[PDB]
């Protein structure tokens, strides 16, 4: 599996409504395999064409939370829907707060073709 | 002779083909999970079918299914043969409602060997509910748990519970969390286990609207439930007052409880202090957590000095989001240098920094410590700090797993924690790296180590 | 998605067409067992191709089945593909030889996912065994459990396991019981651990030929390995004088021992007073053995004044056939009425009589008492006693397990039990009545106690 | 399972030789169902043809261990085997030491036809 190839298994969710119910973190960061082991603490599922997230790679270079240099900004706010591990979880039972919203996505990009491998973060500038 | 087979689906869809292939294994196995399988009114139709010849069947979960319920109906039905000996069901997140609750009313007066119910994540009311109870009251009821999360409750659902509670002798755990029960609903709960006989193990009342008053109530419970194992309160206004009108009941000599869940309760300092009395006191109680409590530096001084005196006997410590910075872990860097019951730290979201991080690195590095487990994501850990935890995963040797996900590392910080865990002399079996950016370099390495050493999982 | 699945059969005859469909579930099958079921060198085919093709298995379990050389040969090789996960295997009573170690051997140097191997109950003998530590010598061996009971070996056995355990930090687990490997080969291993920088978790050393000499080389293990959980010496002359060579080691501020299993050791009431130094002093002593040592009413004495002593938090005593009388029961009887950590207390085989079991019930039957298991088997009890029993079963509501085996039970006293274990009141989850004959009358009266409160499972 | 059925699985092994090898209880007590939840600690089996046990039902009345009448002492001295579960057993794991030997045996006996219910005891007299 690619960064690549797990990069959309974690993160895109092309064909689903923007506005997530309540149950829609459950669901999806159980049927993505981010609740094997170990309750994944916090996810960004996108809900846009995988063609547009993947273009986000030819748009604003910004830098990476980790001080690297290839991640780019989108042009345009997007549907995302966060996933956030609630205080009391504990594995096996993962509980996920649902919060659908609209905003910037920050992603690293890499590779030949240059594609998005790591979604960094959201920004709310609008 | 002995023949146990067990059947376990979770998040599949299920063609017509796997799914014939599967009907003589429902016919046959004694434990059937098939969760978030897609199942539709038609399968359930042949799930009813395969265990009426199932005399094995001992669990049977369908949870996260839109079997509604004409489905659920069929499954029911399923379980209505003389051989059944079901001990165990779940209906969890299955489109129930109140208009299915007649039909598992019913049922559940027919099922001696059922001992553990799921209802949560159905919409089930206060009607429902209450027709429910009808069946639960009947003496072929045999029921010791009952699973209620999320099932649109009110107060009104109270009374009804109470009654169950106090016909029932046998009962062992009730959850309610996530129904907004409120004061009242609390109340007319707890003085329904007060007069109930039951040894109950387990109550978990998390986003109830439980009160400080309620603690009171609580109190009581705690005082008088000897067999009582797990409390669960968290995400309720319980406060300070709340933990000081809950602790005395907790200082009871016959309370042994074992795990107390108080996360996001409105506890600072203050009560920190309150529950310290305890922790000291009672070396029965081994799991705490006050995750999301705003107990600042001076609640992990507080703690951090309990634990290292004699008398707690602490095992697990959940403090994360706890709004502590790097000056706490000088404290819970002589804690895990000294303290030799405690096996577990989680301490995520909270600015520990690389100084604070390194200090705890310096007490795990002491010779005779036995921390087994630290969570230390989103600490605001840099590849600074995995010199290091790299230099600690070579000097300890009790640690099992590290959690450092969501922290603000990349190709340097993991190369360093890379060139410690390889090692044959690295004891650590699981390293959870969610959130965290590194390169498809690094990504070979990583998998290469995996390929290399089997016995270390690293998570993302 | 996940597909978890399991098959665990045992003692049963497989026509051609069972084990036709069975053997697809060998390709999907996470855990396979197949225990006593007549499996033979045309299965190990069958069973070496299915396996080849499963991409789950973690669990391998094949124990008493003639398999043969050739047939573990077979298997083995359906364990050598690229995607083989598989982490634990028995083959014990396989019929496995020292000609089928060769090849044992080499595929050991060819699974470095395997992290536990049951060899027990196969003639390896010494140079079959040597063959095999070839194999467990290759840095590609991440075996960490590895368990050899019955196997035919003799001391010139132990510098070669010495020199495995030198060349694995990782190991964990040794069980060699039932080899005559007498003092000098205990000694070896001893220092093979010793040298070894293993986290020792379990060493079994049972029927051994284990000195009072070796108990100074064991001393030095419990000392050194704080990582040290269970360690089991049964069937061994350590006397007095080897319990109190071993006691400085317990005492150890490092050693965290849980497990000590010392039934038929030589130990009498000198020696336990030693090992109640120990018990007082060291809280993380959960479980010990000390079953058929003569230890007489002075040893119990001298364990119960342990029990009440705040140090003291064993859960479990095993002290059957330790020739008891009715004269220690007033001291067992202080401690189920007073000691809040002893779970399982086993006084099985000792001459407690109707007056000594009476005194018992007197304790447990007081408020506040915690114990979960009982053994009572064969303690020359009667009818006379089982009013109390009903009694207790009412009074005392802790209790979960009682077993009242072997003794002249009738009639009469069966159903004063009957009485009280039929009530909704009594939470009593399991009754063993092993050889105790009751009437065809009572006899109908049990199997419907049994059908109408499923919860309660009487076993004979 | 009838009484007189449960006594043939749990004491009759008319087909095995007397001298039964060192792990024969091992394996008997296992096939013979007495190893489930709890690991029976005494148990006989007999190794005599089953008309032979049941003729004891016609022989010397003697009372039974708990003071039933009903109960037989053979005239002969059978070959039969005692299991005895070890000190150290724990279930899961029941090991035990086998010991043939022969011995009068004594049943309780019940029913019609008038069959043996269960083994109370051996006798050595001689």
């Amino acid at each position: 599996e690619s960064r690549a190839k797990k990069f959309q298994r974690q993160h895109m969710d092309s064909d689903s409504s923007p506005s997530s119910s309540s149950t829609y973190c459950n669901q999806m960061m159980r049927r993505r395999n981010m609740t094997q082991g170990r309750c994944k603490p916090v996810n960004t599922f996108v809900h846009e064409p995988l063609v547009d997230v993947q273009n986000v790679c030819f748009q604003e270079k910004v830098t990476c939370k980790n001080g690297q240099g290839n991640c780019y900004k989108s042009n345009s706010s997007m549907h995302i829907t966060d996933c956030r591990l609630t205080n009391g979880s504990r594995y096996p039972n993962c509980a996920y707060r649902t919060s659908p919203k609209e905003r910037h996505i920050i992603v690293a990009c890499e590779g030949s073709p240059y594609v998005p491998v790591h979604f960094d973060a959201s920004v709310e500038d609008s | 002779s002995l023949d146990i087979q067990s059947l376990d689906i979770q998040c599949e869809e299920l063609s017509d083909a796997r799914w014939a292939e599967l009907l003589p294994l429902l016919q046959q196995c004694q434990v059937v999970r098939l969760d978030d399988c897609g199942l539709t009114e038609a399968r359930c139709k042949d799930i009813s079918s395969a265990l009426r010849v199932n005399p094995a069947l001992a669990e049977l979960n369908l949870r996260s299914n839109e079997l509604g319920d004409v489905g659920v109906h069929c499954v029911l039905q399923g379980l209505q043969t003389p051989s059944c000996k079901i001990q165990k069901l779940s209906l969890q997140n299955c489109c129930l409602t109140g208009a299915g609750c007649g039909v598992l009313s019913s049922t559940l007066r027919t099922l001696p060997t059922l001992q553990e119910l799921h209802l949560s994540d159905n919409l089930l009311g206060d009607a429902g509910l209450q027709l429910l109870c009808e069946g639960l009251l009947d003496p072929q009821c045999r029921l010791e748990k009952l699973q209620l999360e999320y099932c649109s409750l009110s107060a009104a659902s109270c009374e009804p519970l109470a009654s169950v509670l106090r016909a029932k002798p046998d009962f062992k755990e009730l959850t309610v969390s996530n129904n907004d029960i409120n004061e009242a609903g609390v109340r007319v709960l707890c003085q329904g286990l007060k007069d109930s006989p039951c040894q109950l193990e387990a109550l978990k009342l998390e986003s109830c609207g439980v009160t400080s008053d309620n603690c009171r109530d609580l109190c009581g419970i705690v005082a008088s439930k000897a067999s009582l194992r797990e409390l669960a309160l968290g995400s309720n206004k319980l406060g300070d007052v709340g933990m000081a009108e809950l602790c005395p009941g907790l200082l009871h000599p016959s309370s042994r409880l074992r795990t107390l869940w108080i996360w996001e309760c409105g506890i600072t300092a203050k009560g920190c202090g309150d529950l310290c009395r305890v922790l000291r006191a009672k070396e029965s109680l081994k799991e705490l957590s006050l995750a999301g409590n705003e107990l600042g530096d001076e609640g992990a001084r507080l703690l951090c000095e309990t634990l290292l005196e004699p008398g707690c006997q602490l095992e697990s410590l959940w403090v994360k989001s706890c709004s502590f910075t790097a000056a706490c872990c000088s404290h819970f860097s002589s804690v895990l240098a000294q303290n030799r019951f405690l096996l577990e730290l989680q301490i995520s979201n909270n600015r520990l920094e690389d100084a604070g991080v390194r200090e705890l690195c310096q007490g795990l590095g002491q010779p005779g410590s036995v921390l087994r487990v630290l969570w230390l994501a989103d600490c605001d850990v840099s590849d600074s700090s995995c010199s290091s935890l790299a230099a600690t995963l070579l000097a300890n040797h009790s640690l099992r797993e590290l959690d450092l996900s969501n922290n603000c590392l990349g190709d340097a910080g993991i190369l360093q924690l890379v060139e410690s865990v390889r090692q044959p002399g690295c004891l650590l079996e699981q390293l959870v790296l969610y959130d965290i950016y590194w390169s498809e370099e690094m990504e070979d390495r990583l998998q290469a180590l995996e390929k290399d050493k089997p016995s270390l999982r690293v998570i993302s």
